[PDB]
């Protein structure tokens, strides 16, 4: 009858991949999907041959990144996104799709930005939103105007004319548990 | 924490705003570039103005990060981009005056007019008039007119402009530690790998003179070609022996001598390539001329194009009405964006133009995963010689019996081959020497070797000894040839097109040698290699990244520069010029000028010197001149400016001769001068209050 995998490849607008969210929560969408992916990395589990191991809860984190960013979403990568924005685990497990959005994501004068600088990597499934200046040495500088701080969120800028490479992505990752199992869902 | 942890991260901070900053200002200046218009000419103004706010700001926040104390490679290079300011240690009123002068001698050079002596109602722009003379036209008058009222309309307005130029990029250049405005000019070329074996800035001009000696025969031997080709037109005008008048070579400089080749084209009876008739009558247009360059550097390796090259860039004039400058020139607006604004036509050189502006967006193409002061050439040279390397494959006819364009009956003798590199050698070799030598000028006038009272004396005397080339009329210290030309007028560095040239020949013996060619060097198509792509390509994705001596060293297996490339390509040319040339005079002596044998030599036996008493001793010459032609019911208005002064030793000598009033070519005889000057000998030198002996009038 009913099963919850919409509205989440359709939705209006995306967030950044800095403030990416979840879904709580068919799978036959993907191949004759509304959008043609560009990227259709599974890893784990397969794309044919999915619907036999049931999972009880699945996760998609969905948000923008840049066309040369999408290398960076999946298990054990090194890269700004990775260190900083989005981080998987080395045994993650589902598949990453991509799928280009200039057209979309490029036309308005909104913004997409990104953690540039953190202190230090961030853990997988870890969300940092915070707008505090980021000091070279340590602590607050609270003050743009001195040497060693600058702004942590830097702006994609995406415009229509940037090429494949800049243009923005919209990526949508569904991750499994693959072990856990209090029988809700199969 | 510490220096190398955080020069990096402000490496990283600058990065990823200069991207977003320099992509705005590149948009405005192509929406300017394309749509010329008063609200487009505003938009520069406000985004290349926050982009160099921004470039000044982050280089003067890179001081505090010290050049020791870091070892990786590519961000103590990109803080060597950096720290070297983009905001000159001078002061508020000198920065001013410099601007000034720059936008002075840009407005003069731009906007300069020279009208004919007679009927002086109708003036001639550099560019509209002035340049069709001295293209097209074989009368000796006329372009020794265009020649003499260039220079003196305009080069004697940039003179003093010229010298205080001169002292202020000097000032400027020293606050950037250096010690000229010609060593700042050479802070390219300026590597360091290891216990210091890096490239020099003065090994730079020890390579160029060494470079210049290596290509003395063949340049001395098509000299006295185009000497002996220039003797069936101009007769009693050119001597066998001497340097060729400065007026008839092409253009007004003579930097280019490929317009002579209609006058010293060898056999005239054979035609030579020009596919624009098949071009046209196969229904090509721009579309296909850019289809065709882009299969053309996909067939060696190189990928395709961006597919916003083909949406964004314009290839045609604009049918909807927007006012554009056409100069064919290639785009790398940033941010992954490569475009192309050129108005080409269906035309050979126009399908020439068009791989060369690609060759440049395929070398901007390969180093885009470079950090953004590592997105240029390698050094000023390599970026527009891989442009012009691209473009001489496909100019060889076989490439063009390949598209179908030359029918496959064309004949391809030994005289094509000769013609085709005659043209070459008039566009490549005959321009070598005087980049050479202007660019030694500039190097020795910044360094202060030539005085500023012996810039012209030099200047020809350069000019007469290293192109081979001497001044129709003399000129004085109140004349500023050089400032004449473009590059000059607008403080353009002039040693990469010699650069340029070098490296451009020595890449195409290296991709020709890489792709299996087996005849010469000048019939060779790198076209459907993969190998000689390979090895391209590991070249342009260095950008500046690396030393230029290193990723040279990976392409042609040298480090130094080498011109045996180049002597390699027109050796049949050079062997067909020894033997044409062999009842002949090759080279020149530098004591033939076109007023040498009509000039009077003047010794002074002392009352003093001074500039004063050469105006006084034109004037008298000039009016000799009067009273002469008075009694000869010839009424002629002979002047100071009438009377020239040549070889001027300040202390015992000097040389002059008298010109017709209107008419520049028309000197008078020397009989005629002797004749006035017997008649007229007392009230010559009454003011002088001196006798017969001491200026004798030899
Ligand atoms: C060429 O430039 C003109 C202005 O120099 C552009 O005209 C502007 O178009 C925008 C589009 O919304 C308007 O908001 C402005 O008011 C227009 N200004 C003027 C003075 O007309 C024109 O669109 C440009 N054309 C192209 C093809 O870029
Ligand atoms: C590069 O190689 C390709 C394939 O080897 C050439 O393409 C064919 O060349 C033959 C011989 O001239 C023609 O008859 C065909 O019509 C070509 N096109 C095909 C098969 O699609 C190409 O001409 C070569 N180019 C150069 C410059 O050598
Ligand atoms: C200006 O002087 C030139 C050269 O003195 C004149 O051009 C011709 O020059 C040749 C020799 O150089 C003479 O034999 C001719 O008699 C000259 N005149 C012509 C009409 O051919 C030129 O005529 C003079 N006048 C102008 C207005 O240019
Ligand atoms: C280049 O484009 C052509 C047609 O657009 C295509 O056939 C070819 O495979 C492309 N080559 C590469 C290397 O992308
Ligand atoms: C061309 O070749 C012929 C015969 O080999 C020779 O007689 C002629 O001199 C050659 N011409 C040139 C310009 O090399």
């Amino acid at each position: 009858n009913l099963c919850p995998f919409g509205q989440v490849f359709n939705a209006s607008n995306f967030p950044s991949v800095y403030a990416w969210e979840r879904l709580r929560i068919d799978y036959a969408v993907l191949y004759n999907s509304s959008s043609s992916f560009s990227t259709f990395k599974c890893y784990g589990v397969s794309p044919t041959k999915l619907n036999d191991l049931c999972f009880s809860s699945v996760y998609a984190d969905y948000f923008v990144v840049k066309g040369d960013d999408v290398r960076q979403i999946a298990p054990a990568q090194t890269g700004v996104i990775a260190d900083y924005n989005y981080k998987l685990p080395d045994d993650f497990t589902g598949c990453v799709l991509a799928w280009n959005t200039n057209s979309v994501d490029s036309k308005s004068g909104n913004n997409f930005y990104y953690r540039l600088f953190r202190h230090g990597k961030i853990k997988p499934y870890e969300r940092d939103i915070s707008n505090v200046l980021y000091n070279s040495a340590g602590g607050t500088c609270s003050s743009i105007s001195q040497l060693g701080c600058y702004e942590p969120l830097k702006s994609y800028g995406f415009t229509p004319t940037v090429g494949v490479g800049y243009q923005p992505y919209r990526v949508v990752v569904l991750s499994f548990e693959l072990l856990n199992a209090p029988a809700t869902v199969c | 924490s510490t220096t190398e942890d955080r020069a990096k991260i402000f490496l990283d901070n600058f990065n990823h705003e200069a991207e977003d900053l320099s992509y705005q200002s590149s948009l405005a200046s192509w929406e300017y570039n394309t749509n010329i218009s008063d609200e487009n000419v505003q938009k520069m103004d406000e985004a290349g103005a926050k982009w160099s706010a921004f470039y000044e700001e982050q280089s003067k926040l890179a001081k505090n990060y010290p050049l020791e104390e870091i070892q990786t490679v590519p961000v103590k290079l990109q803080l060597q981009i950096l720290q070297q300011s983009g905001s000159p240690v001078l002061s508020e009123d000198k920065s001013k005056r410099l601007n000034s002068i720059l936008n002075a001698m840009s407005t003069i050079y731009s906007t300069g007019k020279v009208c004919k002596p007679n009927n002086p109602q109708e003036c001639f722009l550099l560019e509209p008039g002035l340049d069709n003379i001295m293209g097209t036209s074989k009368d000796y008058n006329e372009r020794l007119w265009a020649w003499e009222g260039w220079r003196a309309e305009v080069g004697k307005q940039l003179r003093p402009l010229y010298e205080e130029y001169v002292v202020l990029k000097n000032e400027m250049a020293r606050g950037y530690h250096y010690e000229d405005y010609g060593d700042y000019w050479r802070r390219d070329y300026e590597t360091e790998e290891s216990s210091g074996s890096g490239y020099s800035r003065d090994q730079l001009m020890k390579d160029v003179d060494r470079i210049f000696t290596e290509i003395k025969p063949l340049y001395e031997h098509l000299h006295a070609y185009v000497r002996t080709k220039l003797m069936d037109t101009y007769p009693f005008h050119i001597s066998p022996t001497g340097c060729l008048p400065a007026h008839l070579l092409g253009d007004m400089w003579g930097r280019f001598w490929t317009n002579l080749y209609p006058l010293t084209v060898p056999f005239g009876q054979k035609p030579n390539i020009d596919v624009t008739d098949a071009m046209v009558n196969q229904g090509w247009d721009a579309n296909r001329i850019f289809k065709e360059a882009e299969k053309f550097f996909v067939s060696v390796g190189l990928p395709n194009m961006t597919e916003g090259f083909w949406n964004n860039s314009m290839l045609t004039e604009p049918g909807d009405g927007r006012k554009v400058v056409c100069h064919p020139t290639a785009w790398d607006l940033g941010k992954g964006d490569f475009r192309i604004k050129m108005c080409t036509k269906v035309t050979m050189e126009d399908f020439l133009t068009a791989h060369h502006e690609m060759g440049h967006i395929q070398y901007d193409m390969a180093y885009a995963t470079q950090p953004y002061l590592l997105r240029n050439g390698a050094n000023e040279g390599f970026h527009e010689a891989v442009g012009e390397v691209m473009s001489l494959s496909v100019a060889t006819p076989k490439h063009l019996k390949t598209m179908g364009l030359l029918s496959p009956d064309f004949l391809e003798d030994n005289e094509t081959e000769i013609n085709f590199l005659l043209k070459q050698a008039l566009n490549i070799v005959g321009t070598l020497p005087f980049t050479y030598m202007l660019e030694k000028w500039r190097w020795m006038v910044f360094r202060g070797e030539i005085p500023k009272e012996e810039w012209m004396k030099k200047w020809w005397e350069m000019k007469r000894d290293l192109v081979g080339v001497v001044e129709p009329v003399p000129h004085d210290e109140t004349y500023c040839d050089p400032a004449s030309l473009f590059h000059v007028a607008n403080d353009y560095s002039f040693i990469r097109y010699y650069t340029r040239t070098i490296f451009e020949f020595q890449f195409h013996e290296a991709l020709c040698r890489i792709a299996q060619h087996d005849g010469p060097l000048h019939k060779c198509d790198i076209s459907n290699s993969t190998d000689a792509g390979k090895k391209l390509h590991q070249m342009l994705s260095v950008g500046k990244s690396q030393p230029w001596t290193v990723t040279l060293k990976d392409i042609v297996d040298s480090r130094n520069m080498d011109v045996g490339p180049l002597l390699r390509y027109f050796e049949p040319l050079y062997t067909w010029l020894q033997e044409q040339n062999r009842k002949s005079h090759v080279g020149w002596n530098t004591d033939w000028s076109p007023y040498s044998d009509q000039s009077i030599k003047v010794r002074i036996s002392l009352y003093e010197w001074n500039d004063n008493e050469m105006y006084l001793f034109r004037s008298s010459v000039a009016y000799a001149m009067r009273e002469y032609f008075s009694k000869k019911n010839q009424p002629i208005l002979f002047g100071v400016e009438n009377v020239w002064v040549s070889n001027l030793k300040p202390r015992i000598s000097f040389n002059f001769h008298v010109t017709s009033p209107g008419n520049v070519s028309d000197i008078i005889p020397r009989s005629e001068v002797e004749g006035a000057i017997r008649m007229s000998r007392s009230r010559i030198n009454d003011a002088f209050r001196l006798d017969d002996n001491s200026l004798e009038f030899l």
